[PDB]
């Protein structure tokens, strides 16, 4: 039967972010904002915990046209090793009936989308997948904070129709998408 | 003044990595698009086919049935569509009517070996007076002859007074035996656009579906196809891509212009 | 084929902090520290995401004899309503037998440990508990960067025999621990 | 100078809300043991028990049997323990022996309603020279009687030697029939320290089990079961609570100091 202090602590990455809904759909997002919101999984050495060394997240993102400075709309695969984005697919987009319920209008004034894929490759026999989902959260919460450092709005997706996402990211049987989050905001 | 393989060629130079034609997984630049093209009207020329020849042209709904046309348009010769739905006996009466030397099919490139020929751009032969192509109608069928001016003048009209340019996308719904297909082909051609082209045109869930999938700008049908396709959509659908509905006709059924502007409100309505 | 800057960003919670394994075993960590490192589900509204308003992950803590300012030894319950810690067991007490291997030396010189509990109770039916593994790495990625603006190590535990730190806790049959986190370092 | 219930009382004082006795997830206060044993001793009184007499209580592993033992002393009367696991022969020769005029058991304090009487300290009735206990040996058996005095001195002498305090946990290993047990009892309750009780002293698996989980610093036994208890650990075991080990006997196996050492490096381990 215990108490403890209220009085502390300067929360600003931590309490100055919320989970974002409304964005401008007008100002691009510049691209230093952009490559630097991507450094946290820059990379071997991340910035984030992993069970086991294993990094196994691979991340994609799809970009909405002309609404991120320097990048062409189109789905890419964002590369640690190099800090790179890869085109995976540009003719295809997502679309409003790839959400669902509640989620069509997040989407709607949305500037780019964050995938975040389970690589399922070793060492836990199963186990992996749990500290995968783990790493998710781990993730998400080191970028919704980096999305502070530069005014940056997010908010996470639950469940979405990811059946031909799937396809348009060209995912393989050992690659499950596990969550998204929609990333400027007035 | 202008070809319709010209307005093309000059456009390839300009942007010669944008995607010009998407069919599934498919696709070509305008620089493959021309290439290709190139080396196809090389082998059409090594068959005799030259000016005042007709050819035909088989309207499969590929990417490299655009290669096709553009050859025969660049070898000089005019090319007719043959719709491969039709019957023979309609398929045999369209090509003899017409006095075309040769029908070709897609895959035409690859079993004939064509990326042997030149891929570099051609001699001039068609002018601006000569027939491009040859549209046969109410299936009897009466053959219409089209020259290189007529079309152009009427695609470059359209791509200047709506500024039609790259961020376009133009969905390929009709028969490229039908007229209307001229600009789905060449108005996007001369404009830098892309075209996606469909495989069924019947399948209505997925005409709206690509509308939205693959970002379309610009639809260009007669009304009776899209007031059909708005009987497949949701209630609350809408869709901000589309800009342009290009509809060509007299009849136009009397709620579809307000169907219109329910399902895709950034759409600018034409009656043409 | 993209390349991005490398060039910017200030990380300072976020790279300023890594997995923990030395701590000083001699000073206990302040009773303004544990309360603000505690600060982060203070709660309804949290500092961090969850699915759906929902927030099940309940959160327990084991303090080592004399190593924390103001804390008696024992096994506490954290309260969120009320920023409060109520003794549930004192009597017990974790031994290097309910870890394992390679993390013998970690919760040796470790000065507090951490556990997550996903309360499994609604709305999701069976995916609440997926929803609950991604908020654990959400909590857990918060502590370890609070845990950076006040010099606290930290390292993470994927697995451990709870399989009687679940009674010493008094967990329910609705109640499985996901994660363990062992918690200052030189 | 002292008495051992005295001693206690004092430290109840001093500590009310220290935890004294614990079994396994039953538990008693300082002051919860100090009242509840104020209870039973005046219903011992309303028997008729008082200075001189002897009463019987059955040595069971529970915390209530502490209640019993202190409630016995605090009515003024010695406590003869009997072993729950010695046949009835052998039960009934000691209280004979011993002139016991009742046998308790625990369960006592509930089915008798002994709350009902006043918990307040009782006004005192042992003297440092009278009998505290009877411990019989050798089992024929001899009962050796044992003064407040006597009982005091040694753990009191213990107790200051090495500074035992609210710290310290000391595991009741040996049964309350053997003299080793006052100091587990009487020693650890006047120190104001903790006694962890143990159900069965023969698993030896859970007696150094029990040592980690409820973090022990004071071992008090015979070599004999120090020795047993470490050929039920691990290689590489090694556990650093345990600062002091009381082992009480001329016989001590051999390797048994290294082998203490080895997996309790902290502990002082002392042969008196
Ligand atoms: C794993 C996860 C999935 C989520 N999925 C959704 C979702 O599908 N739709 C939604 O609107 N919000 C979603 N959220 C956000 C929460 O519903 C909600 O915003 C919560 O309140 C977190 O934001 P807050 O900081 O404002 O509370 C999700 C959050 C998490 C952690
Ligand atoms: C879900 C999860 C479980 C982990 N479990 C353990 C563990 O049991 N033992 C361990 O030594 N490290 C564990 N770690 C930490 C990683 O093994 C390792 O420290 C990783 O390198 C993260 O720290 P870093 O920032 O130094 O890389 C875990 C990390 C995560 C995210």
């Amino acid at each position: 039967k215990i108490q403890l202090e209220t009085s502390g602590a300067l929360p600003d990455i931590i309490q100055k972010r919320r989970s974002c809904r409304r964005f401008d759909m007008k100002t691009p997002v510049s691209f230093a904002t952009f490559s630097n919101l991507l450094s946290s999984l820059k990379q071997i050495l991340y910035n984030y915990a992993s069970a086991g060394g294993l990094y196994p997240i691979d991340v994609f993102v799809y970009v909405k046209p002309r609404r991120v400075e320097g990048v062409k709309a189109g789905f890419y695969y964002f590369n640690p090793a190099d800090h790179s984005l890869v085109l995976v697919n540009n003719i295809d987009q997502v679309i409003k009936d790839d959400h669902e319920l509640i989620n069509q209008d997040i989407f709607a004034q949305s500037a780019f989308s964050v995938y975040l894929v389970y690589n399922a490759r070793a060492k836990y026999g199963a186990a992996g997948y749990f500290y995968a989902c783990i790493e998710a959260g781990i993730i998400t919460a080191t970028l919704n904070m980096v999305a502070e450092d530069l005014n940056v709005g997010l908010c996470s997706i639950g469940h979405m129709n990811f059946e031909e996402i799937q396809t348009f990211l060209k995912l393989e049987d050992h690659q499950v998408i596990l969550h998204a989050i929609e990333g400027l905001k007035i | 003044a202008a070809t319709l393989h010209q307005l093309f060629i000059d456009q390839a130079q300009r942007t010669p990595d944008q995607v010009a034609v998407v069919f599934e997984q498919e696709w070509l630049t305008y620089s493959e698009l021309d290439q290709r093209s190139n080396q196809v009207a090389r082998f059409l020329q090594s068959r005799g086919i030259g000016r005042g020849d007709r050819v035909g042209v088989l309207a499969k709904r590929q990417v490299e049935t655009i290669i096709n046309l553009m050859a025969v348009l660049k070898a000089g010769a005019a090319y007719v569509p043959i719709d491969p739905d039709h019957p023979y006996e309609r398929q045999t009466y369209i090509l003899e009517n017409s006095s075309c030397k040769i029908l070709l099919d897609s895959d035409l490139y690859e079993t004939m070996e064509i990326s042997s020929y030149a891929d570099g751009d051609l001699t001039p032969v068609a002018e601006p007076e000569d027939t491009a192509y040859v549209i046969y109608t109410s299936g009897r069928p009466k053959g219409v002859i089209i020259t290189h001016q007529a079309a152009s003048n009427t695609i470059q009209d359209i791509n200047r007074k709506f500024e039609v340019n790259e961020e376009d996308r133009i969905i390929g719904i009709s028969s490229m035996c039908f007229d209307l297909s001229v600009y789905d082909i060449f108005g996007t051609l001369s404009a830098g656009a892309t075209l996606v082209m469909i495989r069924d045109p019947r399948d209505m869930r997925e005409l709206v579906r690509t509308v939205e999938r693959r970002g379309i700008t610009i639809w260009n049908t007669v009304p009776a196809i899209m007031d059909l396709a708005l009987d497949h959509v949701g209630s609350h659908f809408e869709n901000i891509s589309l800009r342009l509905v290009l509809l060509s006709g007299d009849w136009i059924p009397l709620p579809l212009p307000a169907k219109i502007n329910r399902h895709f409100p950034v759409a600018d309505v034409i009656s043409l």
